[PDB]
This record gives structure tokens, C-alpha cells and sequence, in this order.
RNA sequence: UCGCACACGCUUACAUCAGUAACUAAUAAUAUACUGAUAAUUAACAACCAAUAAACCAAAACAACACUAAAACGUUUAUUAAUUACAUUGUUAACCCAACACAGGAGUGCACCAAGGAAAGAUUAAAAGAAGUAAAAGGAACUCGGCAAACACAAACCCCGCCUG
RNA sequence: GACGAGCUACCCAUGAGCAGUUUAAAAGAACCAACUCAUCUAUGUGGCAAAAUAGUGAGAAGACUUGUAGGUAGAGGUGAAAA
RNA sequence: ACCAAAGCUAGCUCAACAACAAAUACAAAAAUACACCAAAAUAAAAUAAAACAUUCACCUAACAUUAAAGUAUAGGAGAUAGAAAUUUUUAUCCUGACGCUAUAGAGAUAGUACCGUAAGGGAAAGAUGAAAGAAUAAAAGUAAAAAAAAGCAAA
């Protein structure tokens, strides 16, 4: 339980800074921009994670519908087993059946 | 976000108030020290 | 030469020689008593008796009599700040004799030829730091 | 030249004792952060004056001795000061030398000759062909320091032993460039005479 | 001790260090004038002293050839003033000793005047005061040396002073080692200063303090001392000189 | 034979001066011959570095003026660069082919592609044993782990390039220029 | 040591032998023939550079032999290292 | 057992002989007796050193060079290129034999040829 | 390294405390 | 009183000089095992070291001659065999396999010492435990059983397997 | 699905050992060493040892011991059956 | 007072975009002699069905995405399995991090030591400062300070 003795520098952060004033700006794209493009396309990130949402077995049965064939052989094989766990386990156990 | 307790040393500190003038290795080690201080109170 | 292609020899073939030897030697005091006539050669592990002896009458005249060839193994004992091992690497040793009757001697190579302040406290100060006048 | 992954500079050579004192094979030591400093973005050499801009020595004047380009520091003779001992035996603590605490480029600018003060170097090609280092303050071109070579030999001052060859000889062309190769040229010039040829081989 | 094991050890092998190790000071005085052995007598006497002193300073060829040489290369110097500052740097690097502040201590002593002054003392308390000097501060002699390697000049002006001090050596734990406050005592020093010459910041400095050969024999300590015999091993037998 | 020491007048002294290695460039003027002869004269000097070398070990004393033996390999080591130059581009406007060695890119059982540096036999191929034992293509199998293999690599650069866009956060936030 | 000649230690059976058994009643050696082996003719000699070995080989030779020779007999007719010899 | 280190002749038992990679001098006889070839023995071709002046080390001073690589086409130029011009511009310049610029057609004639490239050094 | 501020802070006034208990002030 | 050598197997643990406060030794002293520097075993012993035809029914066993289980081993004739100093390789050890510097496992030839080696760190002289020697009278009364031990080392009868394995 | 017969079971090549005594006998005969097994007891039980030590024992020219080197592989091998 | 204790870096995670040269398959790292080479046959079971016999998604393949739809269907018609027609989809640009901080994060300072005859398994450890070309005293455990008729140790 021994803590640290001596006081870090005090970390200064500017919420000033240019990602931080400049959040959330696009947000309302489609609305106050006579719907064209939707809020999903605001959306930077793994490609079979935009604009949707999911428990973890949606999650990766989805990234192997959509990206399987372009994943690694090991991964790949994680993959599927992570799934088998997952139908095993949401399916048949639980206390609320 | 892993997450940690920082504090466990305050934690222990609180219950070792009332553990000092115990006899024995009771006023000192944590697990021992908590049951004996239950029985104190 | 060395770490070269060699041609193939078959038969009426063309001599084989070689314009720049890619060897080195070491001549080197023997650590054990010998006779005058021996001298003792470090040479590379890939040379021949036949090289040593061609190498040294070509390159620096001297008169072969005789040469034998031995394999000094390197210790693999000792061992890294990783305890991987360390290896001194094995090399080949060649005793070679002389023709003439000529007698040799290894040159000690270094003649020995060349080209106060007591600070200490005194005893009857008691440790008083003596820069000090008064 | 030996050196680990992750390595230390402590002002001595990477293969001296006091390296391998310092930090032993088995040392890794944490990281040292040090500002990126593209080569050609690197306005100082060894042997020009320098005003340092920083310490309990600061404002002052010196020559530029060694630099480590490594951790990106410089030295001036004798200017920032810390004192060692260099002679020691049990009875005898001798020799107090003052010796050169190294020091960052941000604390050391490039001294102009000419009004002696201190100066912000900036790399640009003139008209000939040349790169130098003009002063964006007073608008100048500042020289480069040459200076002597790790060796202590001054080629001017020289004179040739047995085994060292002249320089008119070095400089002597013999070359005749002829389709012949090294070995055909010496066994011509040698005079040895060959005849029989390889028989045919197999080359997998 | 000085030992080497040349058996296992081998040699440590010849470096040309990048840097040629820079000096501040050369710690040799080079010629140490011997003052004349009646200098307590004619100490009493006022211009038979200042006569003295200055007529061989007027005199001496070394002196006036190390004064041009310093002349020559620093202008603006006087020896008619230098008693002066020189008298003031001694007053500055006691005063020194006494607080303990080494950093202005290095820029007014020599790289082999601090090692002495500054290490067998640094553990005790040090109360030192100035009060009369009774003879002002005398110029004995000045000296060059030239190293032909650097071109390095290094001027050296000897300062005989007689002075009145107060000097108080306590030890570690608080109690009295050598010397009285209370005894202003008259001492005779004979005092060496030193200075680079082709140092652009050309500073004056102490250099080292000699003592004449006759000189008094200094406060007796308070604590006993004991000088041991030789250790005798068994079989050794002892030996007594007549 | 004491062409494997220096000048008897050179033994006890500490440091010993020479010369200069020889430039490339100094080399390139010298005819095949010439080159040929300075060969010999650095290899004996070579060797009489060598051996006094390794009786300065001996003797538990540090080896006297240190870099001739530098000097001297870079020396052997550039001669050597002349040598090959004058075949290598003689060889080009004579054959052309770039490789001095016969040789072939094949695929070993190991689905690495390789370099074959080739022998001399003095059979054809079809009547050799060892030749035709080695199997010089990929089976079946195999072709898995070569997937492997490039992912294995695949991912060794993808965080090394990971870690390097890293080193220059940190940097610029250690360092605010400009 | 002789092991510099070269010279090999190999160790194995020690006989003392006449070319005939203690048994014989032929116990002393008139003279011997020994013909020289390949490796030492003349000719392979002088192209390896030795010169007075010609005849050096030859000398060894009967150093050895005729020693052997004369030994054994010795040492048939009870002799040894410490009854010595008498005739 | 120990993997990790090299074999070498020393750690078989008798019947494991391996060479330590010095080259093969000749083959074996009918009597067992080893035979050696004449023309199998590297044979060192050494000048006479005494008669000329070169030296392992150079003078300080002696300047470097504009450091200037061979090149195939230089060599073109200093050797095939004059001759060249002299026999196009006489005009008897002949396409078909080149041997007399010092061209080689195929190299099986010549003892030591480059491609297969015969000699060691 | 992103750490307790809280940590190290609250730390420290144990450490002055104890400051206080083993060199009382004047 | 398990000695010398070789094969196998081990790899520098061998050699010389210097060091050991600590690390190896289950302690020390000092050093064949810890540290460093520097050296080293040299081929005549050993490894490498021809084919294709053709005659030959006929054992080794001190081999006279036989036994029954029918027994490994090469000579010569002919056909060609690169012909030519010196090829290459193994040669240290107190050693190996058992996690150990293990009372154990380790093939062959010679030896029974000419070789190798030490059972006890220093005392004391309790009980209990281990190994050994001796014991009056008695002689299996012990005990599942004469197990163990013995100045004994003999006879007999049974059940079950036939027998050596 | 790979990996294992360097232990052990069984072969297959290929080497090697058995002294003295008794016997008309080298007879799966006797006596008794080396050698090979492992009866019976006591030690030993985090042992010297993950099966040993000391005594004591059976065999000891044979279905004998043993060296090096191959061979059979788990739904299988191998076995004078004790799974 | 010992033993100890603290550093923030080494790198990692997820995701976007797109040193020749010799020698090596003789017992690998041994230049060189007469041959042969090469080859293929469904995945299974654990497990679900509360047992187990038919059956038990993913486990190979690419095909994505929004739907049609958990529908048509197939199923010891149980457990479960489960479509298609037909529909949907705008460019690049704009990289990072409400990811880890030395038991975490990769096994990794390494597939290294070490352990296996082998396939195979498989570690642990870094920290002073610009410069060593300058020599907190807070875990258990102990020590400073051995115990005095009585007994869940405290109240
Ligand atoms: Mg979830
Ligand atoms: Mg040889
Ligand atoms: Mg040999
Ligand atoms: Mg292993
Ligand atoms: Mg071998
Ligand atoms: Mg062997
Ligand atoms: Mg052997
Ligand atoms: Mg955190
Ligand atoms: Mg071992
Ligand atoms: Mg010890
Ligand atoms: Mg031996
Ligand atoms: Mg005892
Ligand atoms: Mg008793
Ligand atoms: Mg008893
Ligand atoms: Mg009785
Ligand atoms: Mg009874
Ligand atoms: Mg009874
Ligand atoms: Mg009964
Ligand atoms: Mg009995
Ligand atoms: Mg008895
Ligand atoms: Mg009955
Ligand atoms: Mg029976
Ligand atoms: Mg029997
Ligand atoms: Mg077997
Ligand atoms: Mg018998
Ligand atoms: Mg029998
Ligand atoms: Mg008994
Ligand atoms: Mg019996
Ligand atoms: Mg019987
Ligand atoms: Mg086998
Ligand atoms: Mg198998
Ligand atoms: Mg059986
Ligand atoms: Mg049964
Ligand atoms: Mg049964
Ligand atoms: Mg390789
Ligand atoms: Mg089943
Ligand atoms: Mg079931
Ligand atoms: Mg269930
Ligand atoms: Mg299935
Ligand atoms: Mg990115
Ligand atoms: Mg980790
Ligand atoms: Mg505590
Ligand atoms: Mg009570």
C-alpha cells in the first residue's frame, strides 16, 4: 500500500486547445443542414462499428461477417472460438433463463 | 479505463487506529487486526 | 587464398594458382619448451600443411624442412550477463621446422628502453588544519 | 564501436573503461528525452565562440572543444565549471581540476566575429555553390570553425619514415585501362606460360 | 600505497582523451623568496622595512622583466595598487571560511589553494576575524612562467603581510579545539597570488601561502596527543637511537 | 623470417608513427601489376601486426601505436575493392551478367524464396544422388505457414511504425517549438 | 620432452622379444637387414628440403634396431636394469 | 544432450570425421596410401618486392581524391571508344568482328574466363 | 503515468505531520 | 585398498602464473571444481580409405579329428583401376548417466601392486537407535513360524509343481 | 494430429566375455570366483538412493550374460499373460 | 536502525490508411562421382438434447450492408436449425485513443536462459542527477527493550 512520495507535476490542460473548442460541432448536420448527411458520417472509427451498437456477441459475430476474410489467421481463430464462448454462455446459463 | 486503489493505505490506517495497544501480532497485520477489532467494538 | 570458390579439378587441367592470398599468420612464442629448429605459426582454419609451407618459402624465404598441423578448441564455458555462452573461437596451430639446420629463437621485443609529496597530518597538530597561521 | 538499445552518454567514449563503469552490460536506464535535430538543421561545429546564454556562467565567451551530437550537447573549454579530483590513493587526495559540466544547444548561441556578440544561425546557399551560416540578426556570413583532428598530426609539418610512401609516388598513374583483368596481366608479365585448358562443367 | 599487479592485470591502455584536461592554475611556485631571517626586528622599524622591500623591488631584473610581461599583455596595471586588492582577497576568502560558501570561494582562490584551505577544516566550526594590519601590505616579487605549448602566461605577484587575527577552531561537537577569540594574534604570512594571462576574464586569485624557514612555531593545541612506537610483530626485537 | 617484426631499432618505444591507409581513389592510378606487388607489401606488414599483437597479449603489456592494424586492413580491405571493380564491370561489357557465380532464385521446401549460389559437379544434374534428393519446391502444406510468416511480419512493422508516430507526440509536447 | 620429436604415448602390451622364445636355443643376434620404408627414399628427401637426413635416417635406424636387438639378448640371458651386464 | 552447439569433428565419436573446412588436396590410392595432385595445390604467384618503391602507409599530406567509382561505360570509353572512333572514321569499321577492340565472343576459349569465372584470386 | 494526484498530495501531509512529531518546532 | 589404458560419452571443467572480503566446495585451511590473465593436445596409434566377371561341397573348439544346433571371418586368375613430397580429421582432464563435487548405473584389455588412496573438525564418554565382539547354568522353554543369530552348517516324512528356465 | 523403442518388451544384424575344481562329457550335470539375478532380515523411509546399503542368498558354456547399430507406435506395438 | 520503499520510461494494445563471401538437406552449415523420383483419400469428438442412439449454430467458403425475418421452411416435428425472391448503401478526404504504464501492457530485455530423448513447455528482471570527463524511513519480518501467578487476550 506504499504511495508515492513525491508530487507529480501538476498536469496543465488547456480545454481550450483545438479538438476540445471545436467539439461536437458538426453534430447537428442533418437537421440545421436540410438532411443530406446523417450524424453516423460524423463517425470515425473501425469500419463494421459505424453508426450501430451492439452486446459483445453482436459485436464480433458482426466484425467477422464484415471484415473476416481480411483478418489474420490467429485473430481469425480467436474470433470464432470468443464466439462459441459467447453462444454457450448467453444462450445457456444465466440465473434468469 | 483500469482502475486502481490508490488509498489502500488510508484504508488499513483507519481500522489500525484502534489496533494499536492490542498484544500480540494482532496490532499490526491487517487481517487479524480488523477480526480483533470487530470483537473490540 | 580463403572463403574463395576453388575451380573443380579434373584431369589436364590447368594449374592452379592464386595472384593475392586472402591468408594471415602469426608467428608466436610457444608456450611450452622446444627444439631451435620449430618455429610456431597461428594460421587461418581453412589452410592446408602444403599452404603453410608454400606460403612461407614464396612470401618470406625461409626453408621448410617439416610441418605439422593441430586444432586448439576454444572454451564455450564461460558465460554472458545473460548466461548465454560466450565462445573464444577455436583456432589452427602449425609447428614448422627448419631446413638448413638454421636455429631460431623468439626476439624478446620489449628492452625496457626508456625516453614524492607527503601530505600526511602531523602528529603533534591534534588535527588542526595547519594552513591555518593563527 | 559497442553500444545497447537503450544507452546512456556520460561525456566518455562508448569504448573506454569509465563507459563500461558507468553503465555495466546489464544497465538499462530510463529514457532520455532529446529535441530531434535533423543533421543538416545543426548550426554548430567545434572550435567557433560561443555566447552562453545560460548558468551561473552566462554572457560570457568560448571555443567549442567537443560536441556529442548523441544526447545534442556541446562544450566549452573550462566555462561551466564543476571541480573533481583526478589523483587518488589512500594518504593522497590530489589534483583538484576544474572540468566542463556539458551543455545543451538552447543554452549556447553561435558568436558573430565581428561585433562579438552573440547571433541566431541560419543555413543558406549562395551563388557559388557554397552553404553557410548567415546571421538572421546582423545580416552576416559567419565562418566555420577548422580545427585540428583526433590525431594531433598536422599534415604540414611531417616528415616520411621508411615504410611511408611519398607523395609523388602515391600520386603516380601506372594505369592502363585494357580489357585484360589482374591475372592475365601478371602471368603475361610474369612471363609463366600456360597451355592446357578446364575441361567442361556442370553448375547447378 | 603505491602498487601496481602487472602479473593479471594488465596495463591501462594509453587514451588520447578528446579534450585536453583544462587548467584554471599550475599549482608550483616557482621561486619562493626567502625573506631575511632578522625580518622580525626590522618589522619595528618603519623605513628601514619599506626601504628594504621597495629598493629590491626597484632592483631585482626578474621582478621589472615579469612586471613588462604582464604590463605588456594587460593594460591598465599597477603594482602600487595591488597590495591593496590582494590585501582584500585574503579579508574575502577568510571571511569565506567562516560561513562556509564555497561558491565565491572558487572564484577567489587557486585550483591548488582550495583543496588545503577548504579540506581537513570542513567539518568543524571556523570563526576568524581581521583587525589591525600593524606593516601595510608589501610587494616582494613578481614571476613568469612560459609554456610554450599554450603560449599560456601565468603571472604570480608575492605579497608579504603582517596582520592581527582572531582565530576560533571549534569542533564538531561544539567545544574548542585550537585558538582563543579573544587573542588578536600577530601573525607574518607570506602570501602567493596568482593570475592567467591570455584568459579573456583574466582573474586575480590566492595561490598558495608559504611559510619562511625561521618562522614562529604556532599556538600550542589544548588536547593531549599521544605519538605511538612501532608495531612490533613476535619476533621482532625493538631498537633505541642515543 | 624477421620480416614478422619491425626494425629492431623500433622495439621498445611506446609510439611508433606511419602513415596514412591509402585512399580508394590513390589506388585506382596504380596499373594491375603495381597492385598487385602493394598486395605483398601490406600482407607482411599485416602479419607482422598480427604477431606482435598477440605477444603484446602475451606479455601483459599494452600493444604499442595501436592503429597501424586498422590501417593496414582498411588499406588490404580497399586494394581489394580496386580488384573486383576491374572484373566486375570488365565481366559486364564482356558477358553481363551482373553475378560473378552462376546461380538461380528457387523456392525451398520451406516456402522461403532463396538465392541459390550453384556448384561444380563433374556429372550432368539427372545423373547426381545428393542434386536430386533435394527437393528445390513448395508442397502443399506449407502454403499456411507462409501465410503466417507474413503475418508474423506483417504485424512487426505495423507497431513499429506505431511506436515511432508515438515518439513524435511525446516530443512535441516535451518541446513546444515555433 | 620427447613427445616434441614427435614422439606418441600409447600404451598397450611391453614385450621383450628375440624373434624367438627364451625356449630357443639360439639366444644371441649376429647382424640384422633392415630395408628401408617408401617414405624414406632419397629422393622424397631432397624434394622436401632435407638435406643431411639421408643419412641421419639410416643412422636412427640402427640406433634403435640394434639396441632392441642387443637388449633382448641381454635380458635373455638374465641381465636386467639391476643385475646389469657382465659380459 | 547439447543442441545449441556447432558439430565439429571433435564431438563425434571415431567413425565422424568432418574437415573444419580447409580445402581437399587429392583423392585416395589403391594401396590406401593417400594421393596428392600436383595441380590441385593452390600455388602462390609472387613478384619480386625488392626492385620497386610502394610502402603500406602513405604521406599525410598526400592528397585524397575526387572519389570517382568504375564504371562499366568508363572503362568502354578509355579502352573501345578511341580505336573506335579511329576505325569508323577511316570507314573500315567492321560490326561483325569486334575482337580487334578486344571483345571476347564466348569465353570457353581463354583460361580464365569470367562468367563461370575459373580462378579463385 | 497517469497517477493519483490525490495520492501524493494527501501523502504529503502525513509526511509533514510526521515532520511536526519528530522535530517539534519552535 | 576398483589401478592403468581404450571404446562410448563428456566438452576446456586440463595446463601456468596471479586472486580470493563474497560468490563454487554442502564446512574451513586452499584451489581438480570459485575469478582473471596466458597458454595448450604435433602421427607412425585411430577415422577416411576399389569395382566387375571366375573358380572354390568340406567349421570354430592348442584341431590329430570329430560332435550336432551344421557354424563369422578370403585367397588366387582375368578386365579396367586418375600416379605425383607434404590431404583432411581425433588426440587436454580429476571427465560420463542419475536436478548435487550423489554410498547408485556404466562395455573391453591388462594388472592385485611397482599403482591409488584416507574411516576420525575438537572434546565428552548420559539415555534411546544403529553395527560388531564376548557371556555362567539352560538349550527353542522365544515365536505366526528356529525370523535373526550360532563352536551348528545333519538327517527324514509330506502337499504342489516333474525337471534347468 | 504430431512426437517418442538412447528406458523397457521383442526381434534383426554385428562384436565380446565365462577363470579354477569335479567329470569318459562344454551334459539346459556338480562344487565355487568374476559376471547375472534379487530369496530372507536389518538398516534406510524429505534416504547415499523418487526402490539404496549391509549381511544373506539362487544361477554361473546356457532358454547364458553383455557392447555398439538398426526395427516394430497408442483404434497400435510387444509379451515363457503379470492386462 | 536494518530489511526495505517510491519514481517514468522501456515498449506494448486496439483501430484507421496503404554487412558481403564461403558454406549450408554426409550426422545441415564438410568444394569435388552414376541417378531414380515422388504421392493423394468427408475433418472428428468434447458438448447441447438435462441420458443417449436420428439430430446439436460458429468452426471453409467468402462476401458485405439496410430490410424482407427469426418469416417460408427443416427438425428424436424435441433440442434446435433457418433461407431466397425482393430491397437498402456518396466521393475521397479528417487520425487516433473517457487503451496499459514493469505482477499492467505482447510470452518477450527472448522463444533467450532453464525444462523435456523428442514434438513441446517456457521464465524473471529496468529506475540517483544537466554533468559520476561531479561521490520516504510509512508492509510483514527483525533490532533499540526476554519474561513474571489468570486462561479467544479484549473489553
Ligand atoms: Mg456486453
Ligand atoms: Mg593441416
Ligand atoms: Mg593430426
Ligand atoms: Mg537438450
Ligand atoms: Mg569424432
Ligand atoms: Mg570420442
Ligand atoms: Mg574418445
Ligand atoms: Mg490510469
Ligand atoms: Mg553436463
Ligand atoms: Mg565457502
Ligand atoms: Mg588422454
Ligand atoms: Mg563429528
Ligand atoms: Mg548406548
Ligand atoms: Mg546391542
Ligand atoms: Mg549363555
Ligand atoms: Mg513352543
Ligand atoms: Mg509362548
Ligand atoms: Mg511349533
Ligand atoms: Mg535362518
Ligand atoms: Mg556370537
Ligand atoms: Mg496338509
Ligand atoms: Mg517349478
Ligand atoms: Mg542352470
Ligand atoms: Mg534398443
Ligand atoms: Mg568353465
Ligand atoms: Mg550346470
Ligand atoms: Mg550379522
Ligand atoms: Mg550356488
Ligand atoms: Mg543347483
Ligand atoms: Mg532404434
Ligand atoms: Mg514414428
Ligand atoms: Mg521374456
Ligand atoms: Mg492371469
Ligand atoms: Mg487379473
Ligand atoms: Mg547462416
Ligand atoms: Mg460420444
Ligand atoms: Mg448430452
Ligand atoms: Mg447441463
Ligand atoms: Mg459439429
Ligand atoms: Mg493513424
Ligand atoms: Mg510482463
Ligand atoms: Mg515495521
Ligand atoms: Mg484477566
Amino acid at each position: 500500500f506504499h504511495v508515492r512520495v513525491t508530487l507529480p507535476p501538476r498536469k496543465v490542460v488547456d480545454r481550450w486547445n483545438e479538438k476540445r473548442a471545436m467539439f461536437g460541432v458538426y453534430d447537428n448536420i442533418g437537421i440545421l443542414g436540410n438532411f443530406e448527411k446523417h450524424p453516423k458520417e460524423l463517425i470515425k472509427g473501425p469500419i463494421w462499428l459505424r453508426g450501430w451498437k451492439g452486446n459483445e456477441l453482436q459485436r464480433c459475430i458482426r466484425k467477422k461477417r464484415m471484415v473476416g476474410n481480411r483478418m489474420f489467421i490467429d485473430d481469425l481463430h480467436n474470433l470464432n472460438k470468443r464466439i462459441s464462448y459467447l453462444y454457450k454462455h448467453f444462450n445457456r446459463h444465466g440465473k434468469y433463463r | 479505463l483500469r482502475s486502481r486503489v490508490t488509498d489502500r493505505y488510508w484504508r488499513v490506517q483507519e481500522v489500525l487506529k484502534h489496533a494499536r495497544h492490542f498484544r500480540g501480532r494482532k496490532n499490526r497485520c491487517y487481517r487479524l487486526a480488523v477480526r480483533a477489532v470487530t470483537r473490540a467494538f | 587464398a580463403r572463403n574463395v570458390l576453388y575451380p573443380l579439378y579434373q584431369l589436364g587441367n590447368p594449374q592452379l594458382r592464386v595472384f593475392r592470398t586472402n591468408f594471415f599468420i602469426q608467428l608466436v612464442r610457444p608456450g611450452t619448451a622446444q627444439p631451435e629448429d620449430t618455429v610456431q605459426f597461428r594460421i587461418p582454419m581453412e589452410m592446408t600443411r602444403v599452404d603453410l609451407r608454400n606460403y612461407l618459402e614464396r612470401i618470406y624465404n625461409v626453408p621448410v624442412a617439416a610441418v605439422r598441423t593441430r586444432v586448439q578448441y576454444g572454451s564455450n564455458r564461460r558465460r554472458d550477463h545473460r548466461n548465454i555462452r560466450i565462445k573464444k573461437p577455436d583456432y589452427k596451430v602449425a609447428y614448422v621446422q627448419l631446413a638448413l639446420g638454421q636455429t631460431f629463437t623468439f626476439p624478446d621485443l620489449f628492452p625496457e628502453r626508456k625516453g614524492r609529496q607527503k601530505h600526511s597530518p602531523d602528529p603533534r597538530r591534534g588535527g588542526v588544519p595547519g594552513w591555518f597561521g593563527l | 564501436v559497442t553500444l545497447p538499445p537503450n544507452y546512456r552518454y556520460g561525456m566518455s567514449r562508448p569504448g573506454s573503461l569509465s563507459d563500461k563503469r558507468k553503465n555495466p552490460p546489464g544497465t538499462r536506464r530510463r529514457r532520455v528525452p532529446v529535441e530531434p535535430i535533423s543533421d543538416e538543421d545543426w548550426h554548430l561545429f567545434c572550435g567557433d565562440k560561443v555566447e552562453i546564454l545560460e548558468g551561473k556562467d552566462a554572457g560570457k565567451q568560448g571555443k567549442v572543444v567537443q560536441v556529442i551530437r548523441q544526447r545534442n550537447w556541446v562544450v566549452v573549454e573550462g566555462l561551466n565549471t564543476h571541480y573533481r579530483y583526478v589523483g587518488k590513493t589512500v594518504d593522497y587526495r590530489g589534483t583538484m581540476i576544474p572540468s566542463e559540466a556539458p551543455l545543451l544547444h538552447n543554452q549556447v548561441k553561435l558568436v558573430d566575429p565581428t561585433d562579438r556578440k552573440p547571433t541566431d544561425v541560419e543555413w543558406r546557399f549562395t551563388e557559388a555553390g557554397e552553404r553557410v551560416r548567415v546571421s538572421t540578426r546582423s545580416g552576416r556570413i559567419i565562418p566555420k570553425p577548422e580545427f585540428p583532428r583526433a590525431d594531433g598530426i598536422v599534415p604540414e609539418t611531417w616528415i616520411d619514415g621508411p615504410k611511408d610512401t611519398s607523395v609523388e609516388d602515391a600520386l603516380e598513374k601506372t594505369y592502363v585501362p585494357r580489357l585484360k583483368t589482374l591475372e592475365e596481366e601478371v602471368m603475361e608479365a610474369m612471363g609463366i606460360q600456360e597451355t592446357r585448358r578446364h575441361k567442361k562443367v556442370y553448375w547447378y | 600505497f603505491v602498487e601496481h599487479a602487472r602479473k593479471a592485470g594488465l596495463v591501462i591502455p594509453h587514451e588520447r582523451l578528446e579534450r585536453p584536461i583544462h587548467l584554471a592554475c599550475t599549482a608550483g611556485i616557482f621561486d619562493a623568496y626567502v625573506p631575511p631571517e632578522g625580518d622580525a626586528r626590522i618589522s619595528s622599524l618603519s623605513k628601514e622595512g619599506l626601504a628594504q622591500r621597495a629598493e629590491r623591488l626597484k632592483k631585482n631584473v626578474a621582478s621589472q622583466l615579469s612586471i613588462r610581461k604582464i604590463r605588456e599583455s594587460d593594460p591598465n596595471f599597477k603594482i602600487k595598487d595591488f597590495p591593496e586588492k590582494a590585501k582584500d582577497i585574503f579579508i574575502e576568502a577568510h571571511l569565506c571560511l567562516n560561513n562556509s560558501d564555497h561558491d565565491r570561494l572558487h572564484t577567489l582562490v587557486t585550483e591548488n589553494c582550495f583543496p588545503d584551505m577548504v579540506w581537513d577544516i570542513r567539518y568543524k566550526t571556523v570563526r576568524w576575524s581581521f583587525v589591525e594590519s600593524l606593516e601595510p601590505p608589501q610587494v616582494v616579487q613578481v614571476r613568469c612562467s612560459s609554456l610554450m605549448n599554450q603560449g599560456n602566461i601565468y603571472g604570480q605577484v608575492t605579497v608579504r603581510m603582517h596582520t592581527r587575527q582572531t582565530l576560533a577552531i571549534y569542533d564538531r561537537f561544539g567545544r574548542l579545539m585550537y585558538g582563543q577569540e579573544d587573542v588578536p594574534r600577530d601573525v607574518l604570512e607570506y602570501v602567493v597570488f596568482e593570475k592567467h594571462l591570455v584568459d579573456p576574464y583574466g582573474s586575480w586569485r590566492m595561490h598558495g601561502k608559504i611559510i619562511p624557514p625561521w618562522a614562529p612555531p604556532k599556538q600550542p593545541i589544548l588536547k593531549t596527543v599521544m605519538i605511538p612506537g612501532p608495531q612490533l610483530k613476535p619476533w621482532e626485537e625493538f631498537e633505541e637511537p642515543q | 623470417l624477421e620480416e614478422f617484426f619491425d626494425d629492431p631499432k623500433n622495439w621498445g618505444e611506446e609510439k611508433v608513427k606511419s602513415g596514412a591507409s591509402w585512399t580508394c581513389q590513390q589506388l585506382r592510378n596504380k596499373s594491375n601489376e603495381d597492385l598487385h606487388k602493394l598486395w605483398y607489401v601490406l600482407l607482411k606488414e599485416r602479419n607482422m601486426l598480427l604477431t606482435l599483437e598477440q605477444e603484446a597479449k602475451r606479455q601483459r603489456l599494452p600493444m604499442p601505436s595501436p592503429e597501424r592494424l586498422e590501417k593496414v586492413v582498411d588499406s588490404m580491405d580497399a586494394l581489394d575493392k580496386v580488384v573486383q571493380e576491374r572484373e566486375d564491370a570488365l565481366r559486364l561489357l564482356q558477358t553481363g551478367q551482373e553475378k560473378a557465380r552462376p546461380g538461380a532464385w528457387r523456392r525451398d521446401i520451406f516456402g522461403r524464396i532463396i538465392w541459390h549460389k550453384f556448384k561444380q559437379w563433374p556429372i550432368p544434374w539427372y545423373l547426381n544422388k545428393k542434386y536430386n534428393r533435394k527437393r528445390f519446391f513448395a508442397m502443399p502444406y506449407v502454403e499456411r505457414f507462409v501465410r503466417m510468416r507474413i503475418e508474423k511480419q506483417a504485424r512487426i512493422k505495423a507497431r513499429k511504425r506505431s511506436l515511432e508516430r508515438k515518439k513524435e507526440k511525446f516530443l512535441q509536447e516535451k518541446f513546444p517549438h515555433l | 620432452k620427447p613427445d616434441k620429436l614427435p614422439l606418441f604415448k600409447r600404451q598397450y602390451e611391453n614385450t621383450i622379444f628375440i624373434g624367438s622364445k627364451t625356449a630357443d636355443p639360439l639366444c644371441y643376434g649376429h647382424t640384422q637387414f633392415h630395408l628401408l620404408p617408401d617414405k624414406l627414399k632419397r629422393e622424397k628427401l631432397l624434394k622436401q628440403n632435407c638435406a643431411d637426413q639421408i643419412e641421419v635416417v639410416f643412422r636412427a635406424n640402427a640406433i634403435a634396431s640394434l639396441f632392441a636387438w642387443t637388449g633382448a639378448q641381454a635380458m635373455y640371458q638374465g641381465f636386467w636394469s639391476e643385475a646389469d651386464v657382465t659380459r | 544432450a547439447d543442441r545449441m552447439s556447432k558439430w565439429t569433428s571433435k564431438r563425434g565419436p571415431r567413425t565422424f570425421c568432418k574437415g573444419r573446412g580447409a580445402k581437399g588436396t587429392g583423392f585416395h590410392g589403391r594401396d590406401g596410401k593417400f594421393v596428392q595432385i600436383k595441380e590441385m595445390i593452390p600455388e602462390l604467384v609472387v613478384p619480386e618486392l625488392a626492385g620497386f618503391k610502394l610502402k603500406p602507409y602513405v604521406n599525410y599530406r598526400a592528397p585524397e581524391g575526387t572519389d570517382t567509382p568504375l564504371t562499366a561505360k568508363q572503362l568502354f570509353l578509355e579502352t573501345a571508344a578511341p580505336a573506335i572512333e579511329k576505325d569508323f572514321k577511316a570507314g573500315t569499321f567492321d560490326p561483325e568482328h569486334l575482337e580487334k577492340y578486344g571483345f571476347e565472343p564466348t569465353q570457353e576459349g581463354k583460361l580464365f574466363q569470367l562468367y563461370p569465372k575459373n580462378f579463385p584470386r | 503515468a497517469k497517477k493519483g494526484f490525490r495520492a501524493a498530495y494527501r501523502f504529503q501531509k502525513e509526511l509533514e505531520r510526521w515532520r511536526l512529531l519528530r522535530c517539534p518546532p519552535p
